[PDB]
RNA sequence: GUGUCUAACACAAGGAAGUUUAAGGCAACAACAGGUCUGUGAUGUCCUUAGAUGAACUAGGCUGCACGCGUGCUACACUGAUAUAUAUAACGAGUAAAAUAUGCUUGCAUACUUUUCCUCCGCCGAAAGGCGUAGGUAAUCUUUAUCAAUAUAUAUCGUGAUGGGGAUAGAUUAUUGCAAUUAUUAAUCUUGAACGAGGAAUGCCUAGUAAGCAUGAUUCAUCAGAUUGUGCUAACUACGUC
């Protein structure tokens, strides 16, 4: 809908709900944070 | 995921005792490092089987299939070409028809095989079937199996 | 005459040269409406 | 800024850049993967934030495939009929072409354009 | 020397091949680590809890995998492992301490000690189930 | 020695026939191997007009093999063989030996 | 002891309706170390009840077309839903499991007329009514099906009116009641 | 325990198994004017039998297409597609043409030698495919202590007919055959339809089943979306009633 954009508890479903994006814009905040399925606890 | 501690005895030199994958990338890694692989030229545009249609979409896959095969060699003594088509078989979509398997792409298995050879890591013999393993490989393949198991141990 | 060689017309039924519903499997060449009759006489057996 | 056009005024920028070429022609995909690969840029990134220059060689790259490592099997258009061999016609120019080959197979007749003039599949609907 | 065993649940057949040694356990030619799928892993594990560490430690295992797939293969190597640990302390050490493994691997479940009944029951004409049929039409 | 039939009765009959023979010259024998079963199957359907339901039967020619070998001249083995012999089986000689 | 994938105690009681209890997998010989021992469920009457409730659970969210014969998967998808079950409240998530399906099991049901509902079939039908609820949830939407059964599982286990479980209980008792 | 406490039944325990252990095969009496004379030198009668309704040979036709109803396949996505990796299966099945050498008038004649069904293996080919050879009358060689695919593991999308879907079409080089031109079959690149989980109706199913996922065999010179087997992945729900 409009849940997409470039610009500005661990799971990538909340993380996209919470800044209203992508699941791989999620995947690719998970990856900053820590700097198939995956385990998140 | 990664390690899970266990009660039972290992070997502990071999790929017997490795993740594959791991392995695979890490040899993969190595060997273009040391520059002895070449992918090469026309091998970039290539496909590499009709049941996939695509191709890895990685760049370093050819290194990465080239080190999978090496495993396969380790496994499998004395196995050829036609066995290697067969190993990296999927289905195949037939459009609307229902599926059948598909074999890889048979050049660039050829192409792997025959430089693996070329920089001594197998040898085809008058004997048998197809080439088997050269020691000096065998023991690099065993050396970086005890440097993930060190790795993977401490 | 112009003959073929392969295909339909290459082969028939031994028994009775119909060309429909030959069994070719270990080499028979006999139809099974023909072949059904003699199985038994060619050693065949049924058990399931 | 960050969503910027793409070939003939087509509005696609948060695509991926694979994903927006083959949203022109190419989506069988491994001709926008051989494009992407010849050009030399990442597929991963998004359309909008490519500057002229990487659509322009992308362009030239589809268009002209001659100085490129493409063979021939991989090729659009491959023979071209005629003695004089063309290449690569693509988009709206090879579905004109191709307008141009029914025309001029119903003009000879073959069965194909005679079906195309009646409005019959060539592999046949079968029946029903 | 030597104890030998099996389990058999459909095709898949594992044979344990138990001998005096020091806590090795193999699959053919691989460690018993490379099963792979973890929840598979865990039933080959759990036979490992029930007799601990220091009743395996003077024995090595060594099975050998022939048909199936992998979760039929499993569920033979684990019922292959419950039968030679039972084996080995029925020939090697004593009966009493068999009878009370044998409680123990009883009391977790009974299919690493008794097979699976279950084989397939033959296809038939008319459908492509065994008892499944072509779809009645008027 | 191999031997090949389709009639268990008349295999087995060889065989007790030629567990005899070899013992008549104390021959030094491997014990009957008895080969994989081939069987000939037909799944057939009823029929010859192809009416009613599908309905199809599984004929059998099933054919055994066994072989039994020995350690002996290649006088006294041909010898043995033409004595042991009755009609219905497929007898096949490969003794080299001495 | 016993623990679920080597990590959850399990051993913790609820009151429930007593005749649940004895269906859930309270039982030593039930519990298992990680998920799946298929046994012969179907040989006797009550023989479903011998079922570990973790086994019924992962063969009820096995079902329904893709996801035939995805044990494993469907092992993978509970386990990940425990993992947000304890994220989301810090409770032990099996206890959290038999709290919903507890909660989820009708009391009546309507025929042609209304009738009591067997504790096994409860317990059935309750974890039936949460993973259908799942996959209505999983559908087409952003929320994976380990979600959408975690979160399906706490308002059900809460006794919330969301929970699909908990509406369709509400309205087969309803109805029941509407008729006698 | 129940049962005239008879024939017998019910539950639990023991047991690899406890209903006749589970699955097959064989299938009465008496019918049906069911189907089959296009399976048959089984066959009555009738037509026809040499400008033959026989034999034989060349095309075209059986897939035609305003359109209607059966049976099947493939989809409608994220528990999924995409790409790698890891694992693996049971039942199987497999031996009179052509080519080359010599003589004659591009052709003919004669001589002589392989292929022939399965192809390992080794070269060449994106690919299909090609070339060179080796073993196979077969528990031996193809090849089966490994010949499948779903599984499962890590990566890429991120709900938008979307990268779902593969209808539809164009351009290729191959393959079988005298002949492929009603897309024969095959792959390569492009082309990107309906379809947002199916209304009234209605099918099959109770334990290794059901469902999903494959694959061998049958026809076969040429071809599986069919049938018939075979396996792996392994459910639900009563457990009965008229």
């Amino acid at each position: 809908k409009l849940n997409h954009a470039v610009f500005i508890v661990i799971t990538p479903s909340a993380i996209a709900e919470k800044y209203k994006v992508n699941l791989s814009v999620a995947r690719a905040v998970i990856n900053h944070l820590a700097d198939s399925q995956k385990l998140y606890t | 995921r990664l390690l899970e501690p266990v009660p039972f005895v290992k070997t502990n030199n071999c790929i017997k005792d490795v993740d594959a994958d791991l392995f695979i990338r890490s040899y993969a890694t190595h060997l273009k490092l040391h520059n002895k692989i070449t992918y090469p030229k026309w091998c970039t545009f290539v496909k590499t089987g009709k049941g996939r249609k695509l191709a890895p979409l990685n760049e370093d896959w050819y290194f990465i299939r080239a080190s999978s095969i090496l495993r396969r060699l380790y496994l499998h003594p004395d196995i050829g070409v036609g066995f290697l088509r067969r190993q990296f078989s999927s289905k195949q979509r037939r459009g609307v028809a229902p599926n059948h398997t598909s074999l890889a792409s048979g050049k660039i298995l050829r192409s792997i095989l025959q430089q693996l050879e070329n920089l001594g890591y197998v040898e085809q013999n008058p004997k048998k079937k197809g080439r088997r393993l050269t020691t000096k490989g065998e023991n690099a393949i065993n050396n970086f199996a005890r440097y993930i198991n060190k790795k993977v141990y401490n | 005459v112009h003959p073929k060689k392969y295909g339909q017309g290459s082969r028939q039924c031994r028994v009775c040269s119909n060309k429909h519903a030959i069994i070719r499997k270990y080499n028979i060449n006999i139809c099974r409406q023909c072949f059904r009759e003699r199985a038994d006489i060619i050693g065949f057996k049924k058990y399931r | 800024q960050h969503i910027l056009r793409i070939l003939n005024t087509n509005v696609d920028g948060k695509e991926k850049v694979i994903i927006a070429l083959t949203a022109i022609k190419g989506i069988g995909k491994r001709m926008a993967t051989v494009i992407c690969k010849q050009a030399n840029v990442d597929p991963t990134k998004r359309a909008g934030e490519l500057t002229t220059e990487e659509i322009d060689n992308i362009v030239h790259i589809m268009s002209t495939p001659t100085q490129f490592k493409i063979p021939d099997w991989f090729l659009n258009r491959r023979k071209d009929l005629k003695e004089g061999k063309n290449i690569h016609v693509i988009a709206n120019q090879l579905d004109s072409y191709l307008r141009e080959d029914l025309e001029r197979m119903k003009k000879i007749r073959l069965h194909r354009g005679l079906r195309h003039h009646w409005g019959l599949r060539v592999r046949g609907q079968h029946t029903k | 020397k030597r104890v030998q065993t099996f389990g058999k649940k459909k095709t898949a057949v594992a044979v344990a091949t138990v001998t005096n040694g020091k806590g090795l356990i193999k699959l053919n030619g691989k460690n018993l680590d490379l099963v792979e799928p973890y929840i598979l892993k865990t039933k080959v594990y759990e036979p490992l809890w029930l007799i601990g560490s220091g009743k395996l430690k003077n024995l090595d295992i060594r099975i050998r995998v022939k048909g199936g797939g992998q979760t039929s293969q499993i569920y033979a190597i684990r019922q292959a492992i419950g039968k030679g640990i039972i084996s080995y302390y029925q020939k090697y050490v004593d009966e009493s301490t068999k009878k009370e493994l044998k409680d123990v691997l009883l009391r977790y479940d009974r299919s690493l000690l008794v097979g699976d009944t279950r084989r397939c029951e033959p296809k038939k004409f008319g459908g492509k189930g065994a008892r499944a049929r072509y779809q009645k039409s008027y | 020695i191999a031997l090949t039939s389709k009639n268990l009765r008349a295999i087995e009959k060889v065989c007790s026939d030629i567990m005899k023979g070899a013992k008549e010259k104390n021959l030094n024998v491997s014990g009957p191997v008895r080969l994989p079963v081939k069987t000939l199957r037909i799944t057939t359907r009823k029929s010859p007009c192809g009416e009613g339901t599908n309905t199809w039967d599984r004929f059998e020619l099933r054919i055994y093999k066994r072989l039994i070998d020995l350690y002996s001249q290649c006088e006294v083995v041909t010898q043995m063989t033409s004595i042991n012999i009755d009609p219905v089986v497929e007898v096949e000689v490969i003794i080299t030996d001495s | 002891d016993i623990k679920l994938f080597k990590k959850w105690s399990y051993e913790e009681i609820n009151i429930a309706d007593l005749s649940l209890v004895d269906c859930i997998a309270v039982s030593q010989k039930a519990c298992v170390y990680t998920p799946h021992t298929a046994g012969r469920y179907q040989k006797k009457r009550f023989r479903k009840a011998l079922c570990p409730i973790v086994e019924r659970l992962v063969n009820s969210m096995m079902m329904h077309g893709r996801n035939n014969g995805k044990k494993l998967k469907a092992i993978r998808i509970v386990a990940y839903a425990f993992e947000i079950i304890h994220l989301m409240t810090g409770e032990n998530p099996l206890q959290v499991f038999v709290n919903a399906v507890q909660k989820g099991g009708p009391r009546e049901d309507s025929t042609r007329q209304a009738v009591d509902v067997s504790p096994l079939r409860r317990v059935n039908q309750a974890i039936y009514l949460i993973c259908t609820g799942a996959r209505n949830a999983a559908f087409r939407n952003i929320k994976s099906i380990s979600e959408c059964l975690a979160e399906e599982i706490i308002n059900c286990a809460n006794e919330s009116s969301s929970s699909y479980a908990i509406k369709k209980k509400d309205e087969i008792e309803r109805v029941a009641k509407a008729n006698r």
